[PDB]
């Protein structure tokens, strides 16, 4: 019949790195890859939610327009240092982690105190590095869930709390391309597949259930009209 | 008689003054926005006659709030930021703040 | 006659926006006139936007 779309389905999903990956949908009838390819990439690029730092405090500093002696990086640097940090909250949407060190090195992500709710996908990200023997750093980083960009100042405080800008976004770029399907016997049906490049805090499986989720949430308001 | 940089200022409240140390001078790294006191100084006013309302006055909210008026350097409405760096000088012969 | 001098210094952060004068190397000024959402912007066939 020519009323009867045959419709697509997950088939492969091809981890390449921890921070990439390709889906693959299949089949697709025609014209319909390119349709569904542009809506997942914007939403996917515009509606992904993900955990943030917002909030830090250390101990020795006022304010992030000052330094700390041993600490090689301004505090500034350091904030922006923080602001790339990857972290997976599995039980909460807020949580406060911990940061000690001392002596003479890098301080990393690994440095951070474990959580049972909470895991660092890269721990190899540098934060700052100690350059004193008798220098050591202790801070509370404040970390939350959101989707998009939200800029301090958007959003009292007593003095040595510094705020951030959230970029709850977890998706780095996004891709996707049209080939010939190979179906049992048609020759007009397409294969889509999206290459995902994300920050490592989400499964691409559950991102693409998600931004088809949103859009068929917004477009049943057209169903019934 | 001199002006003097301190921490009383009688007429306004106690949450305007939550940013100024017992010197009367904002903390390194407050958050200030238009209109925030940055150092609060008071401008004397003499006059030795004493009215009696002037009399009432005095004894039902003391004396420092009376003979004294408010000069404070205040923030500038459309200016915001944080204080960074605090630069006090003293003339020889002066008695230096806690904060000198 | 000038007791004491007190000197307060405050730092803002200013940030990129519309109406911002940006400018090359080679005489080529402009006026931002809009900041444009990243899926808005063209991409290459790797998905990379300008």
């Amino acid at each position: 019949s020519v009323t009867e779309f045959l419709k697509p389905r997950l088939v492969d999903i091809e981890q390449v790195s921890s921070t990439h990956a390709k889906v693959t949908l299949e089949p697709l009838e025609r014209g319909f890859g390119h349709t569904l390819g542009n809506a997942l990439r914007r939403i996917l690029l515009s509606s992904m939610p993900g955990c943030a730092v917002t909030e830090v405090e250390i101990d020795g500093v006022l304010h992030e327009y000052s330094t700390k002696e041993g600490v090689q990086e301004d505090i500034l640097e350091i904030l922006l240092n923080l602001k790339g940090l990857a972290v997976r909250v599995q039980g909460k949407d807020e949580v406060i982690l911990t940061l000690n060190k001392s002596g003479i090195g890098p301080v990393t992500a690994a440095d951070i105190t474990h959580d049972g709710d909470v895991e660092i996908v890269k721990p190899q990200h540098v934060i700052c590095h100690l350059t004193d023997e008798n220098a050591s750093i202790s801070m509370r980083i404040k970390v939350q869930r959101g989707r998009g960009y939200v800029p301090a100042s958007t959003r009292e405080r007593p003095i040595g709390r510094l705020l951030v800008d959230a970029c709850y976004s977890p998706v780095e770029r996004i891709a996707y391309n049209v080939e010939a399907a190979r179906v049992e016997q048609r020759t007009d049906l397409d294969k889509l597949v999206i290459e995902m490049e994300t920050n490592g805090t989400i499964d691409p499986e559950e991102a693409i259930r998600r931004a088809a989720t949103i859009l068929a949430e917004q477009l049943e308001a057209f169903v019934d009209l | 008689g001199p002006e003097e940089i301190t921490a009383d200022i009688p007429n306004v409240g106690e949450a305007a003054l939550s940013k100024l140390d017992e010197s009367g001078i904002v903390y390194i790294g407050a958050e200030v926005t238009g209109g925030d006191i940055l150092v609060g100084k008071v401008t004397p006013k003499g006059e030795t006659q004493l009215t009696p309302e002037e009399k009432l006055l005095r004894a039902i909210f003391g004396e420092k709030a009376s003979d004294v008026k408010d000069s404070s350097l205040r923030v500038p409405n459309g200016v915001s930021g944080t204080v960074i760096d605090v630069q006090v000088f003293t003339r020889d012969g002066v008695e230096k703040d806690k904060r000198a | 006659g000038v007791l004491k001098i007190v000197k307060v210094y405050l730092a803002v952060k200013r940030r990129i926006q519309p109406g911002d004068k940006m400018a090359g190397r080679h005489g080529n000024k402009g006026v931002i006139s809009k900041i444009n959402p990243i899926e808005d912007m063209p991409y290459d066939e790797n998905g990379t936007p300008v």
